[PDB]
């Protein structure tokens, strides 16, 4: 009885292209090659997720400030949320699919200072099998991670940006029910996704520590794009300051 | 700050 087009088809259709590494894979692996090429990929695919995030209805309406803080304190959750994603489609495996042209199996996990982080980008892809996430969950799933996260004293178009996040919770909702399966079950689904959800706050506090520390390690020699060197420049002060408030599902 | 990220949001 819907005579509108539904949110989900919409995402559908925004959704960014797969992108390459570009890796050179006819020289001998290291985790400082690795992580560069990770690095400036995930630039590219932050810049990719700018153009995404304008073409969420409403989302232009924010003030630019508020658009601009959405995504300092989401690429992370973004970038780790489509990772997990691309793994959980395309494996069976205990993998990492950064790109066509960069996966990272069991084996390339053994390389130095890899393993531990691995394992956290792992959960996301785990999580996303033990509960056979559809790809219309994982649409709407991403975009309330888009909203997932403030400054401590708000926005400034703090009315508009809540009316959206409603607007995707209810779409989350409307996923479940158009995914095949049960009925009666809907509901106690609906606090599993979100619950999912509230992990990637850790999920990201993990990745971030470590980013941030690889950031400001200069023995390390690894190299970031403009793009995620000024956001990352820019939101470690703020994990400082403790400016910044983590919209909670299921905790106060 | 985040002179790009203002770009890219501010551009045609
Ligand atoms: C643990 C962090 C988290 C990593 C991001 C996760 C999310 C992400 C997904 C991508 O597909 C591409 C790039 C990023 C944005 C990552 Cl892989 C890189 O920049 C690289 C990042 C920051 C990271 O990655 C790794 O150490 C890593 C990935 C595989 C093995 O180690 C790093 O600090 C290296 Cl500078």
């Amino acid at each position: 009885p819907q005579l509108t087009p539904t949110l989900v088809s919409l995402l559908e259709v925004i959704e960014p292209e797969v992108l390459y590494a570009g890796y050179d894979s006819s020289v001998p692996d290291s985790t400082w090659r690795i992580m560069t090429t990770l690095n400036m990929l995930g630039g590219r695919q932050v810049i990719a997720a700018v153009k995404w995030a304008k073409a969420i209805p409403g989302f232009r309406n924010l003030h630019l400030d508020d658009q601009m803080t959405l995504l300092q304190y989401s690429w992370m959750a973004l970038m780790a949320f489509a990772l997990g994603w691309r793994s959980y489609r395309q494996s069976s495996a205990n993998l990492l699919y950064f790109a066509p042209d960069l996966i990272i199996n069991e084996q390339r996990m053994t390389l130095p200072c890899m393993y531990d982080q691995c394992k956290h980008m792992l959960y996301v892809s785990s999580e996303l099998h033990r509960l056979q996430v559809s790809y219309e969950e994982y649409l709407c799933m991403k975009v309330l991670l888009l909203l997932s996260t403030i400054p401590k004293d708000g926005l400034k178009s703090q009315e508009l940006f809540d009316e959206i996040r409603m607007t995707y919770i209810k779409e989350l909702g409307a996923a479940i029910v158009a995914r095949e399966g049960n009925s009666s079950q809907n509901w106690q689904r609906f606090y599993q996704l979100t619950k999912l959800l509230d992990s990637m706050h850790e999920v990201v506090e993990n990745l971030l520590n470590y980013c941030f520390q690889t950031f400001l390690d200069k023995t390390m020699s690894i190299e970031f794009p403009e793009m995620l060197a000024e956001i990352i420049t820019n939101q470690i002060p703020k994990y400082s300051n403790g400016n910044i408030k983590k919209l909670l599902f299921h905790q106060k | 700050a985040n002179a790009l990220l203002r770009y890219l949001l501010d551009k045609d």
